[PDB]
């Protein structure tokens, strides 16, 4: 469990086979969400397949596929800032401690 | 020398104390609680200053108007010569007028 | 009892800053305290001086034989400084004695060596060295460092820097951090001699030139205590030299000492080193 | 003097008149500034911490 | 005593780090040393001024001197090296006539030669070939 | 005052400006706490000209502690013993940018 992510490369295709799975017609990225079950549907098998699910804030942003396709494809990593600095490639007369 | 020479023993503060984590509860609780109540039958303090405000001449004189009659002979006295010393000063001392 | 924190607290740092001030703790090496990395440190003190140094070669050449026999007697409860301490004193007296008889030529060998034995000893050396972050790399016994152990520390940095990057690149640092040690002071300062006049008469008697002839060109207050006597030391009736002195003697001593400077070159104008 | 006293006038009297239009413009343009939600939340800002 | 003031001595302290030098109670009695603060601050700005001045006359003094030794007077060597454009202050002139005293005297000369060329030309009056020393050269 | 104050004449570490210029600054050392309003600008300033300002100058030594502080430090270690210890408290990014530039240039 953590919010590290990275897209995957066959983010498409499994999206595809998931919008077919749920419902069906060429220019799906206009498919409209305005219904709530299928939404429901929808980013439940997205969250339990990927293992990461929409918040409550960014969930009325997502009425297309569309969006939901550009929700899923930027990656969301997270560690602590020392190993944010650690990991920058530092020159070397930069010593950070971290006494946590 | 008007200073302390040690540090003082520490402060140590409950932020979530019984009354600090219930703090605030029941102050809404008219408009969402179909009005039966208003907030200002929650405070709790003097009888003659329970959803109230005013400034000190006001204040003894409604502490006098509500309370005197079971109040202390020498703070009742006390208090008459307040509101009389502040009527004095209110209406006849000052800047603005 | 005034009730609060920061006003107590502030006085506590005060008391502090008191009594550090009153009995103030014996001072411990740079290393014994927070904020101290070695290599980078090392890295930094390459970089600091600008020029490359090789990082193993600048390591053993921070290391002292005393902190070896430290560190095995603590051991029962590495490479030292000195191959690389002899090249560096072989090659910084070499260049030395270069570039005091490049620029300063009609000086004999024996001032030359005075000299170039002033650029090297422990005074001006542990006066370079501690202004250079060397006594706090240098890895010793004891502290503060005694001289002897900084002075060969310094020189194992120069060894260390000749065979890193070269004899010319050397040179510049010699001529960057030694020679740059005689500005502003005088000749006699620094090459110490006593009866001057024996080895002006000498010095002249080397260019077969006639002795000199002590000569009073100027005086006041001969009978006071605080006189102005001017020697003259002429040659064939024209001066070589002329010097002021409290009396008659040390001006005679003056005025010698001030032949020897115009004779090799150590005149208060004389040309500035070129840089 | 350049010229009489009869060639001064209106010369460079509309000088005089867009330049009091100007500082009529400047007197009559003073009116509190626009306010917005960036400088609110920047001042929310006041807390952000490491992680 | 809701909130009386905890911070006191180091108020004291910033007034009294000043006078610590002071002679009498004024080093230690914080109501003296105020007010004797505050008159050295004001000393201290008016003093500024004061030192330009003072300095100077130093210098002034010093030149005077040096060209009195020479044989001139001050007024002769500044008004007649303004006129050759030889634009020295009197700090440079007062650490010439110091250091190096050779320096010193070619500028004497030079005034001197000035002065004796302007009292060539303001005696025979009228349309003349002007001294060596006198040109001006023009800056546009 | 001047009277009040000790003086000292005009100088140079080691001659700094004859053979070669050297930097006379060694070390600096901010302690930046992680939970903190007080050191909230030199957070910044560790995320965003901390990394710039070494690769600017490779001789001075750079130390973040990230201890749990109450007001940051900036050390500034010279090359004569010296030691300069500034408050970058309540400070933004850009006074404590020229605060340690103002540390870096002087000796
Ligand atoms: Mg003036």
């Amino acid at each position: 469990r953590s919010r590290a992510y990275t897209p995957p490369e066959d983010l498409q295709s499994r999206l595809e086979s998931y919008v077919k799975e749920v419902f069906l017609p060429s220019n799906w990225q206009d498919i409209s969400l305005e219904d709530s079950r299928l939404k429901f549907n929808l980013l439940a098998h997205l969250a339990d397949d990927l293992g990461h699910v929409v918040p409550n804030s960014r969930l009325h942003q997502m009425c297309r596929v569309r969006d939901v396709l550009d929700f899923y494809n930027v990656p969301i990593q997270d560690r602590s800032k020392f190993d944010e600095l650690s990991a920058s490639n530092l020159p070397p007369n930069l010593k950070i401690t971290w006494s946590y | 020398i008007g200073i302390r020479l040690t540090l003082p023993p520490p402060k140590v503060v409950d932020r979530w104390n019984e009354k600090r984590a219930m703090f605030g509860v029941y102050d809404n609780i008219g408009i969402l609680g179909n009005f039966e109540k208003h907030p200002k039958e929650l405070i709790r303090g003097p009888i003659w200053l329970r959803g109230w405000k005013g400034n000190e001449l006001q204040r003894c004189i409604r502490k006098r108007k509500m309370v005197g009659s079971r109040m202390f002979a020498d703070d009742l006295h006390n208090l008459n010569k307040r509101i009389r010393y502040l009527y004095k000063h209110f209406n006849r001392h000052g800047k603005f007028r | 009892v005034k009730k609060g924190f920061r006003a107590a607290f502030r006085f506590q740092k005060e008391l502090e800053r008191q009594r550090l001030l009153r009995c103030p703790p014996p001072p411990v090496r740079r290393s014994e305290k927070p904020n101290w990395d070695y290599h980078a440190e090392i890295q930094a003190f390459g970089h600091r001086l600008q020029e490359n140094f090789s990082l193993d070669l600048l390591k053993t050449a921070f290391v002292n034989s005393c902190y070896i026999k430290s560190e095995e007697a603590k051991r029962q409860q590495l490479k030292s400084n000195q191959e690389l301490s002899e090249q560096g004193t072989s090659f910084s007296q070499t260049c030395l004695t270069q570039f005091l008889e490049d620029e300063y030529p009609d000086m004999p060998t024996e001032g030359i060596k005075n000299l170039v034995d002033f650029l090297t000893g422990e005074e001006v050396v542990c006066h370079v060295a501690r202004n250079l972050a060397v006594e706090q790399l240098t890895l010793s016994e004891e502290f503060p460092v005694p001289p002897a152990v900084l002075q060969q520390t310094f020189f194992a940095v120069i060894g260390a820097l000749l065979q890193s990057s070269g004899p010319e690149r050397t040179a510049l640092f010699i001529r960057d951090f030694l020679i740059t040690q005689m500005t502003g002071k005088e000749l006699f300062e620094m090459w110490k001699i006593i009866n001057p006049m024996g080895l002006l008469v000498e010095e002249l008697k080397k260019r077969n030139v006639s002795a000199p002839e002590s000569r009073l060109t100027r005086q006041s207050g001969g009978t006071t205590a605080l006189p102005l006597y001017f020697v003259g030391l002429y040659c064939d009736k024209k001066l070589i030299a002329e010097g002021p002195g409290e009396t008659v003697l040390v001006a005679e001593e003056e005025a010698a000492r001030v032949a020897l400077r115009k004779l090799y070159g150590f005149t208060e104008n004389r040309r500035p080193w070129n840089y | 003097p350049y010229m009489t006293r009869e060639q001064e006038r209106g010369h460079a009297a509309v000088r005089r008149r867009e330049a009091f239009e100007a500082i009529k413009a400047a007197a009559t343009s003073k009116f509190p500034p626009h306010r917005f939600i960036a400088d609110q939340l920047d001042h929310l800002n006041v807390t952000k911490k490491w992680s | 005593l809701r909130n009386r003031v905890t911070d006191r001595y180091f108020r004291i302290q910033e007034v009294l780090k000043h006078a610590r030098h002071f002679r009498g109670r004024k080093n230690r009695c914080y109501r003296l040393a105020v007010r004797t603060v505050i008159r050295a601050f004001v000393k201290c700005t008016k003093a500024r001024y004061l030192k330009k001045k003072n300095m100077r006359t130093l210098w002034i003094n010093r030149i005077t001197a040096a060209s009195q030794e020479h044989g001139l007077k001050y007024p002769a060597l500044i008004g007649n090296l303004v006129k050759c454009q030889v634009e020295l202050n009197r700090k440079v002139l007062a650490d010439l006539a110091i250091y190096e005293p050779k320096t010193f005297k070619s500028l004497a000369a030079l005034a001197s030669r000035r002065r004796h060329e302007g009292f060539a030309a303001a005696l025979g009056d009228g349309k003349e070939p002007e001294g060596i020393f006198s040109r001006v050269v023009q800056y546009h | 005052t001047a009277r009040g104050t000790p003086s000292r004449f005009l100088a140079s570490v080691l001659h700094n400006g004859l053979g070669r210029y050297v930097q006379q600054l060694q070390r600096l050392s901010f302690s930046v706490s992680r939970d903190g309003a007080s050191s909230r600008g030199a957070r910044e300033f560790v995320e965003r000209e901390v990394i710039d300002f070494a690769r600017r100058n490779p001789g001075v030594v750079i130390y973040v502690n990230s201890r749990p502080c109450c007001v940051p430090r900036v050390v500034a270690e010279y090359l004569n013993g010296a030691v300069r210890e500034e408050s970058i408290h309540c400070k933004s990014v850009e006074e404590i940018s020229t605060l340690v530039q103002k540390l870096a240039d002087q000796s």
